[PDB]
């Protein structure tokens, strides 16, 4: 009974809880016995190395499985008539019909059809054979081993970095902006110019011959002479065929804009040019902060100088540099917020602007990627706000931030929470009212009485980008406008050709249904933010619990006194916000999937007419697209969709199981377990066997965590199964 | 009589009577002026 | 796929041998009294 | 003579801990002994525990 | 035309929708007598449907590709193209009535707050006072603006209780 | 076979509902966790977060859970 | 309604009490705070509301489904 | 083993002592209140964490606070 | 040109070495 | 316990006041035949050590791998058997 090596108090627990809490608090290094700041930072650094090695191993495994049991080589020849293979299937429980049903893409046996889009990405970056994939997997394997050795090395006393080294924010930002971001982008540009671009033109360029192949006919001379325009002489023709030399070109840094007519994706030359410009800008930005060369900036002085007069912002940003550098939770919250927003941006840009060849034609992959990134973004956003609350309850110092932006924003937290609640109430009241009004008028057979508000603002913005479907004739919609003439011979031709076409997702047509669903999304975001912000601002204390900060970030409650204090900690606020985040992401993914489902089948009228009322959402989307999924296996037989049907029921079961931990609380189970213990201690033969840990019911916080985990797992599994089965059984 | 009028002035009685009056007024407005999608003045 | 026999050996090793060994070791370690 | 405000005088609470922080109450009585919180203040706003009276120090109340 | 929308008067889908609804009603009517109660009810429904469609087409509403009326929620855009009665005028009407009810409630609460027993006045409403305040709430815009410019419509932040941060 | 399966499902649900209601009735007065549960009354939220947690320990809470199980069974 | 019940079944009284505190501050800022101090529903009342809404929603859903199906094919 | 603390805001009403179900608090002489007595927690090892003492404290804020910490066989209320 | 059996064996051996490095890092982190 | 009357507590016999009874245990060394007992204790001679008994369990682990690489194919498991034709898919795919 001493497993929690990091917690002596937990080791003394004689119940099973000791094991439970021994695993849920293993990564909270700040709360471990005999923990200092230097050891904390060093442990985090080594953990980062381990995580990097894990990521490298995961990528290497994906590459190895695609090169060993996939059909990448066959898919290259026919990227539109062959389903990518993820990996093989070796399940002893499979029956003969199951083994025969899972054999698809010309495989020797049962396999899994890929849905992550790695085939399109690897095909777009220049990979063509299985040997290249195997080489990449081996290289990533060696890289992972190298990172593991680095993590072990930096844990030794001779290579242990000091705490001050971790606080050197200027040096770290300089190296990350100029090297981690700029140099990496420049190297990617080099790869695209040397491999991706030549490979897309039917010319193979590998390690064995990249030194004898010219990326451009006029090698390096125009670059050093300044005649950079010579690198965009003749781009790929509009009738170019990917992976071949018909209608090719010699340019390597173009800016046509739009999509490739055959692959329906962005031009490789455009992406190379983008990465080159990004690398230059990032390197320049990296040469900003002061290190040891007498030049640069001091973030502390910049923050102390950002104090507007008249005292509108109080002391301004005085002491913020130390508030961010000293607190790890503040940095983690900022990083999580930024990463989540970038994940959402990635999801929103990969479907409207496909970057990989033959990716827009893969309806299953596009939907899966969008949903995956949106769910990841939601979880990361919840984590960002949770860590912000942790910062307020564990690293915030009122004396060090007296009068700055933090103290002032905390001084009027009531106004913030009140306005968030008002916005949420308004959005909910009106969105639900309009939807119910439309449902009632639809039921009574009077669709003409529907309240269909035209999204004139979004349509106006779309017209500003070149869409002429709304008759606005604004900026890019007018050929004689200044912005239209400025880029007339640059990127506007392709951009307009792609935005005015209904065959792609570049700014889709919107109507009243989009208006209502967008307001529903605004509702979800506002309520989730309200819960998270209320929990972070009230983490230190409220009127019901003035000394909440003395009890930590997470605790069961404060007893039934003072009327009751159930779910009063900041952890509980994050817990309640996870449900809202799941609901918001569900609404977003439902909207995206239904709109694209109607677009792929050439029937936008279905969504344009059935999305204005909830019955259309439940009947024309959920019930209509669930026929093939629930038919994966039936008393007549089974097909390749049986795995998705089983996963569908599996998710439903996990979700319902979580409902138990969510509704039932600790009290009933404690008495039940006591009765069970009495039964075991009085049953003959079984008396010879004793328990090492006293069985007890799950903790209140532990129960909430288990219920939330079950709810989230069931939610994700159910939607993933439905999404893949619905978009895969049709296309 | 005073106690009866005081009981009629309680929150539940007044709430139900007010809701009934508002609902009746709205129902008659829709009965005499039906299908009012916009404010056509 | 090359070496078709490998999955038939690796799948039971990762799903039957490795989990049993890991669970036994973890159970023996979380109840050692003196680690 | 007597320390603190006289009985029946409106005072404002200065203790952020108190449920009636920044709120006014009536001084019921003031103890004339070396007591940490001798000012008894009654309120018309019951707290979460249903209490309407509390004890405060001489520096935790402001007249009017 | 505002955002590629066609007026319901010249919309073919709108006319087809009206024709289909009337056709369904007549099909249901064919299974009854000529002067029976169900026949009269169905005829009344048909008349109401025709009147509704005619009014929507005459009011100048905009119809989309689906043939259903669409509302323009944007000042200027709705004012210059004659669609102010879609959201603008209803917004003004709502704001007025909502402010009327809110101001009446605020005045009643502030008036009974000075009574020796306000909680009872809250559970047992004063009908005459509530009626007078409801009538006075019709001039809520003027009263609210006067109170705002007077400074009596707000409470000092130093007099409102707040959490211990 | 389907009738056999559904009948056993019915028996299982009825048994669980009976277990919840009977447990609440039998432990409404006292229990090993709370020896003076009768003093707290019949309808109380809990007995604080001590002893790991006493949430929904009263008889009223047992009825509250029995309602859900009865709904499932019916 | 059924889904609505979940709000009252997975939540606690402390969160709603603090949210009500902020809303009360907003009301006090405009001199429209009521004397009958708004308080969050008690733990027992929260459970009762959640169970009542859960059963009402589920039973009404089954009622509508059963009646529509039997009246359309019966 | 929870942490029970008593603050000088106590008025010596002895309600928390009477509400304790495991006899953890007691009244000792004091001179900071009119009652001339303060509450104390000499037997915190027997505290279960029911927080009944806090529900009985009439001072605002509470004069007696319980901070749940390491769980033991007694604090968990286990009879087996 | 599908990958041969020897390539799979070499990859598995390299993975074994990587796993050894990983377990060493884990042991160092435990300390 | 000295329960000669109504006293169920005794410090001098605290062992009996806590219910520490075997209830069903009975010591008896006359039962298993000597010839059969010797055979079994002889068969399980060195198998009484943790390392050695775990070795027997390790054999089961080898049998698991042996089944996958040989036993599964000998029982004609569907996963180790062959496959017949295939399908095209929803649209013009594979
Ligand atoms: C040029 C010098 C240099 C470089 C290259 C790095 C590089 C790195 N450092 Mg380091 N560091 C440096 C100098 C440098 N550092 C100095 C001087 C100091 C002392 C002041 C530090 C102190 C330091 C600390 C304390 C830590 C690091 C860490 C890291 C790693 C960051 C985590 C990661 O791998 O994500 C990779 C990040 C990127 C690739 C850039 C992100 C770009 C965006 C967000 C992604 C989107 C781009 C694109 C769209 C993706 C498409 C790809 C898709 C097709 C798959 C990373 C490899 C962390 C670590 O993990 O430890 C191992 C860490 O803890 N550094
Ligand atoms: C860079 C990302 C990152 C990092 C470094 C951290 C780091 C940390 N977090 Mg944090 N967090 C993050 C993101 C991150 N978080 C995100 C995205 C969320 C939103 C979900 C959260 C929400 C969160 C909360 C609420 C809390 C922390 C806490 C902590 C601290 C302790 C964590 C711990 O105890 O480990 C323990 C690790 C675990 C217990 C693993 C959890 C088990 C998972 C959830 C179950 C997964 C099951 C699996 C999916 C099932 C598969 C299905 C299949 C079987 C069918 C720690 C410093 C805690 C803290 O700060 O203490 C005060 C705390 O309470 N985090
Ligand atoms: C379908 C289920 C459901 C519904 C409808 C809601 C609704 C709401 N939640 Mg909630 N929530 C839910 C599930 C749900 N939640 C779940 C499962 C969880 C996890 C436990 C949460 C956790 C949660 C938190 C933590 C918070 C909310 C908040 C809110 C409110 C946000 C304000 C708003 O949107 O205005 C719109 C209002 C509505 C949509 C309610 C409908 C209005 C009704 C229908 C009108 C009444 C008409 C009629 C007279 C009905 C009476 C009939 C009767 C007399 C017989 C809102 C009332 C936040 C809040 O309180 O905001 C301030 C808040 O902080 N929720
Ligand atoms: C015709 C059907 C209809 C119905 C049934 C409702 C019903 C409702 N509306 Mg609504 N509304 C409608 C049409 C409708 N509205 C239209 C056509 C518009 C124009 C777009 C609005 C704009 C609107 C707004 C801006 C708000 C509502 C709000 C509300 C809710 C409370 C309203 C109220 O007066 O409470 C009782 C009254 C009070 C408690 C005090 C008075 C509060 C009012 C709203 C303030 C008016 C004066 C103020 C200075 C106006 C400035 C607002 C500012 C944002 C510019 C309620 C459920 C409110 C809400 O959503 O709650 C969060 C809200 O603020 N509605
Ligand atoms: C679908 C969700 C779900 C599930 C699966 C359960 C399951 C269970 N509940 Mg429960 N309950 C739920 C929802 C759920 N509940 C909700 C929402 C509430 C709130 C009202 C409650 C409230 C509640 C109460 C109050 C009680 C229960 C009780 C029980 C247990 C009864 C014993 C039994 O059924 O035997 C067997 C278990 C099952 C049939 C569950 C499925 C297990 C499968 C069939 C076995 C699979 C084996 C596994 C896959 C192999 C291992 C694989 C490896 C990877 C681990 C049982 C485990 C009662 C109890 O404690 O037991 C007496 C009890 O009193 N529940
Ligand atoms: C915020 C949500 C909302 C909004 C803005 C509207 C708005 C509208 N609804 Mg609708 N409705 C809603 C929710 C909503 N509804 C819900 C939730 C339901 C389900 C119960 C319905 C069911 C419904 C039906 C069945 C009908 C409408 C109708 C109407 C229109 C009639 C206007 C009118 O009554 O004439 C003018 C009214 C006045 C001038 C009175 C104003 C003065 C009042 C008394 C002040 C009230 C003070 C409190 C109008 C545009 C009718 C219609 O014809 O559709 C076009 C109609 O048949 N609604
Ligand atoms: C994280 C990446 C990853 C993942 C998720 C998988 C997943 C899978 N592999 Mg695979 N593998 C990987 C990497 C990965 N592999 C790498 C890099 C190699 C090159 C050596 C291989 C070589 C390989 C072979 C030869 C075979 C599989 C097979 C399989 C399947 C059955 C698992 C098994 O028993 O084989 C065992 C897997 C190994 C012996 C090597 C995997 C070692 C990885 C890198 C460990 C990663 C641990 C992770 C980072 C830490 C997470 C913590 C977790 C352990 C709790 C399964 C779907 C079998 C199959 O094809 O099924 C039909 C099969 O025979 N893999
Ligand atoms: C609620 C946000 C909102 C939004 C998104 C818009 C958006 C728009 N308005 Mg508008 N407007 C608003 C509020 C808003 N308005 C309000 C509250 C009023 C009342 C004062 C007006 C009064 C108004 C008028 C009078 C006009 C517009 C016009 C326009 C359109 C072109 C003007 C423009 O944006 O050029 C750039 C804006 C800059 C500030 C530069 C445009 C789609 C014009 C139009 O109808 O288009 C032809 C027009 O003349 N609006
Ligand atoms: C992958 C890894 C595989 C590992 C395999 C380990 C196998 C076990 C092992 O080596 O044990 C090592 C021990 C060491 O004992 C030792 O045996 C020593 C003698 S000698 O060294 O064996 O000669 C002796 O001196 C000493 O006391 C004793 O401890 O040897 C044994 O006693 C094993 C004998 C096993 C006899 C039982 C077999 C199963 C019987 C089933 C009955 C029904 C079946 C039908
Ligand atoms: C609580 C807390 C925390 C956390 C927080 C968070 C989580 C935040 C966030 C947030 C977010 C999540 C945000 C976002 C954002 C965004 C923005 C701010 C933007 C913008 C804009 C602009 C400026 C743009 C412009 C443009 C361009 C550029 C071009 C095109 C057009 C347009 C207009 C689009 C911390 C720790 C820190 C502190 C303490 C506590
Ligand atoms: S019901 Fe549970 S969470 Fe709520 S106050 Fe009681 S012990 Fe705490
Ligand atoms: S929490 Fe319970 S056991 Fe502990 S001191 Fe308070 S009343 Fe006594
Ligand atoms: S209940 Fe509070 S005031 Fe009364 S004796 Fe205990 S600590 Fe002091």
């Amino acid at each position: 009974k001493l497993f929690p090596k990091f917690s002596q108090a937990l080791a003394q627990d004689p119940t099973t809880r000791r094991i439970w809490f021994g695993i849920a608090t293993a990564h909270d290094f700040e709360s471990h016995d005999g923990m200092t700041e230097e050891r904390l930072y060093q442990k985090i650094f080594a953990s980062h190395f381990g995580q990097l090695a894990i990521i490298f191993l995961w990528t290497s495994g994906n590459l190895f499985h695609v090169a060993w049991q996939g059909n990448f080589e066959q898919w290259v020849q026919d990227p539109l008539h062959i389903r990518p293979i993820a990996h093989a299937i070796w399940d002893p429980h499979f029956g003969q019909p199951a083994v025969e049903a899972f054999t698809r893409g010309g495989a020797s046996g049962p396999v899994n059809i890929s849905t992550s889009g790695v085939y399109q990405w690897w095909y777009t970056i220049g990979l063509r054979t299985n040997q290249e994939l195997y080489t990449g997997s081996i290289f990533l394997l060696v890289l992972a081993a190298l990172f593991l050795f680095a993590g072990w090395l930096h844990l030794q006393p001779a290579f242990q970095p000091a705490l001050s080294w971790f606080k050197n924010a200027e040096s770290r930002l300089n190296h990350h902006l100029a090297g981690l971001f700029g140099v990496s982008s420049l190297a990617w540009t080099g790869h695209l110019v040397h491999v991706a671009i030549p490979e897309s033109r039917g010319q193979h360029v590998g390690w064995d011959n990249f030194l004898t192949v010219l990326p451009h006919p006029a090698g390096l001379t125009p670059f050093f002479t300044g005649n950079w325009a010579a690198y965009a002489e003749n781009p790929d023709s509009a009738s170019h065929v990917f992976n071949t030399a018909q209608g090719s070109g010699t340019a390597i840094l173009t800016f046509l804009g739009g999509f490739h007519p055959q692959t329906q994706s962005l031009w490789l030359t455009d992406m190379a040019h983008h990465h080159l410009a990004i690398a230059v800008i990032f390197i320049l930005a990296g040469h900003m902060y002061r290190t040891i060369f007498g030049i640069g900036h001091s973030m502390r002085e910049i923050l102390e100088a950002q104090t507007p007069p008249s005292g509108s912002l109080g002391a301004g940003h005085k002491g913020l540099y130390d508030t961010v550098n000293n607190s790890l939770h503040f940095q983690l919250g900022l990083a999580l917020a930024s990463v989540g927003t970038i994940s959402s941006l990635v999801a929103q840009h990969m479907y409207s602007l496909p970057p990989y060849a033959f990716l827009a034609q893969d309806f299953t992959t596009q939907a899966a990627l969008y949903t995956h990134h949106q769910y990841i973004a939601g979880f990361i956003m919840c984590g960002a706000f949770a860590h912000g609350a942790i910062f307020f309850v564990r690293d915030y110092d009122p004396a060090q931030n007296r009068g700055n932006v933090l103290a002032r924003i905390l001084d009027h937290k009531e106004a913030l929470i009140s306005h968030l609640s008002w916005a949420s109430l308004f959005l909910g009241f009106h969105t639900l009212g309009l939807y119910v009004h439309n449902d009632v008028v639809q039921a009574f057979g009077t669709p003409e009485k529907q309240i269909l508000i035209e999204p004139v603002f979004a349509q106006w913005i779309q017209a500003a980008h070149g869409k002429t479907a709304y008759g606005f004739d604004f900026l890019l919609s007018s050929a004689t406008s200044a912005p239209s003439l400025a880029g007339q011979a640059l990127w506007l031709p392709g951009w307009l050709q792609g935005i005015n076409s209904d065959a792609n997702s570049l700014f889709l047509t919107i109507g009243p249904g989009d208006f209502l669903v967008h307001h529903a999304i605004a509702l979800g975001l506002h309520t989730t933010t309200l819960i998270l912000v209320k929990g972070a601002l009230d983490a230190r204390g409220s009127k019901l619990m003035p000394d909440k900060k003395d009890f930590g970030y997470s605790f069961p409650c404060d007893g039934p006194g003072r009327g009751g204090t159930c779910d009063i900690s900041a952890w509980d606020a994050f817990y309640l916000a996870v449900f809202w985040m799941l609901n918001t992401i569900g609404w977003v993914t439902f909207y995206w999937h239904w709109k694209h489902l109607g677009i792929w089948q050439g029937n936008v009228n279905q969504f344009n007419e059935s999305s204005t009322y909830l019955m259309g959402w439940l009947r024309d989307y959920l019930w209509l697209n669930s026929s093939q999924l629930i038919n994966g296996y039936n008393p007549f037989g089974m097909n390749s969709l049986s795995v998705w049907a089983w996963m569908f029921l599996f998710g439903h079961l996990i979700y319902a199981t979580g409902f138990m931990f969510l509704i039932s609380w600790r009290g009933y189970w404690q008495e039940l377990i006591e009765t069970l213990a009495w039964a075991h201690e009085r049953t003959p033969l079984a008396n010879l066997v004793r328990w090492r840990d006293k069985p007890v019911a799950l903790s209140i916080v532990q129960a909430r965590l288990v219920g939330l985990t079950h709810f989230s797992v069931g939610y994700v599994l159910t939607y993933a199964a439905f999404l893949i089965a619905s978009t895969s059984g049709k296309f | 009589m005073k106690d009866f009028t005081t009981y009629l002035s309680t929150a539940p009685v007044l709430t139900l009577l007010s809701v009934t009056v508002v609902a009746g007024l709205l129902i008659e407005i829709n009965r005499f002026f039906p299908d009012a999608l916009i404010a056509a003045f | 796929m090359s070496a078709q026999f490998l999955p038939s050996i690796l799948v039971p090793l990762v799903g039957l041998v490795f989990p049993a060994v890991a669970m036994a070791s973890m159970f023996l370690y979380i109840e050692k009294e003196e680690i | 003579p007597d320390v603190g405000p006289k009985r029946g005088t409106q005072v404002r609470i200065l203790r952020p801990e108190s449920y009636w922080f920044r709120e006014t109450g009536k001084v019921v009585s003031v103890d004339q002994s070396g007591i940490r919180y001798p000012v008894v203040v009654r309120f018309e706003k019951v707290n979460y525990a249903g209490v309407s009276t509390n004890n405060y120090a001489l520096d935790e109340v402001v007249a009017a | 035309d505002v955002a590629g929308l066609t007026p319901c008067s010249e919309s073919k889908a709108f006319a087809k929708r009206k024709k289909n609804e009337v056709k369904a009603l007549n099909k249901r009517l064919k299974n009854y007598e000529a002067d029976s109660a169900p026949a009269l009810a169905l005829k009344a429904t048909i008349a109401r449907t025709e009147a509704r469609f005619d009014k929507y087409a005459k009011q100048g509403l905009l119809c989309g590709t689906d043939g259903l009326p669409h509302l323009i929620a944007d000042p200027g855009l709705a004012l210059r193209y004659g669609h102010a009665g879609d959201v603008f005028i209803p917004t003004i009407g709502f704001i007025y009535f909502a402010g009327w009810l809110g101001y009446a409630g605020s005045k009643y609460l502030q008036a009974v707050a000075a009574t020796a027993k306000p909680i009872e006045k809250e559970i047992i409403i004063d009908v005459p006072l509530a009626w007078k305040l409801l009538w006075e709430g019709f001039g809520w815009p003027l009263r609210a603006f006067a109170e705002y410019k007077n400074g009596s419509l707000m409470e000092d932040d130093a007099k409102i209780t707040v959490s211990p941060r | 076979t389907a009738d056999f399966l559904v009948h056993h499902i019915h028996a299982f649900t009825i048994h669980v509902t009976v277990l919840i209601l009977l447990k609440g009735v039998l432990y409404a007065r006292s229990s090993r966790l709370i020896p003076d549960k009768a003093n707290l009354g019949f309808r109380f939220p809990c007995d604080g977060p001590g002893r790991g947690g006493t949430c929904q320990v009263s008889a009223w809470d047992h009825v509250f859970l029995g309602l859900f199980w009865m709904y499932n069974s019916i | 309604v059924w889904a609505f019940s979940l709000m009252f079944l997975f939540s606690g009284r402390g969160y709603w009490q603090e949210l009500i505190e902020s809303i009360v501050w907003a009301h006090n800022k405009l001199k429209v705070a009521p004397a009958i101090q708004p308080r969050a529903l008690s733990i027992t009342q929260g459970r009762a509301v959640g169970v009542a809404h859960y059963l009402l929603g589920g039973i009404a859903t089954t009622w509508s489904f059963f009646l529509a199906r039997i009246l359309a094919v019966g | 083993s929870h942490t029970v603390k008593i603050y000088d805001t106590c008025i010596g009403c002895t309600q928390c002592v009477r509400a304790c179900p495991t006899d953890v608090l007691e009244m000792v002489p004091w001179d900071g209140c009119k009652a001339n007595q303060i509450a104390s927690a000499p037997r915190t090892e027997d505290c279960v964490g029911c927080k009944r003492c806090e529900s009985a404290c009439p001072t605002d804020f509470l004069s007696v606070r319980v901070y749940l910490g390491s769980e033991t066989t007694r604090s968990m209320g286990l009879a087996y | 040109m599908p990958i041969a059996d020897y390539q799979v064996f070499t990859a598995l051996f390299l993975a074994l070495a990587t796993g050894i490095f990983a377990v060493r890092l884990g042991v160092a982190l435990y300390k | 316990k000295y329960g000669e009357e109504s006293r169920y507590f005794d410090l001098k016999d605290l062992e009996n006041t806590v219910g520490s009874w075997d209830m069903y245990g009975q010591e008896d060394k006359s039962r298993y035949n000597g010839l059969q007992s010797e055979f079994f204790e002889r068969a399980a001679n060195g198998l009484s050590r943790r390392e050695y008994i775990l070795g027997l369990v390790a054999i089961g682990g080898a049998g698991i791998l042996a089944w996958g690489g040989k036993g599964a194919a000998d029982v004609r498991l569907p996963t180790v058997g062959p496959q017949q034709p295939a399908q095209v898919g929803p649209r013009g795919r594979l």
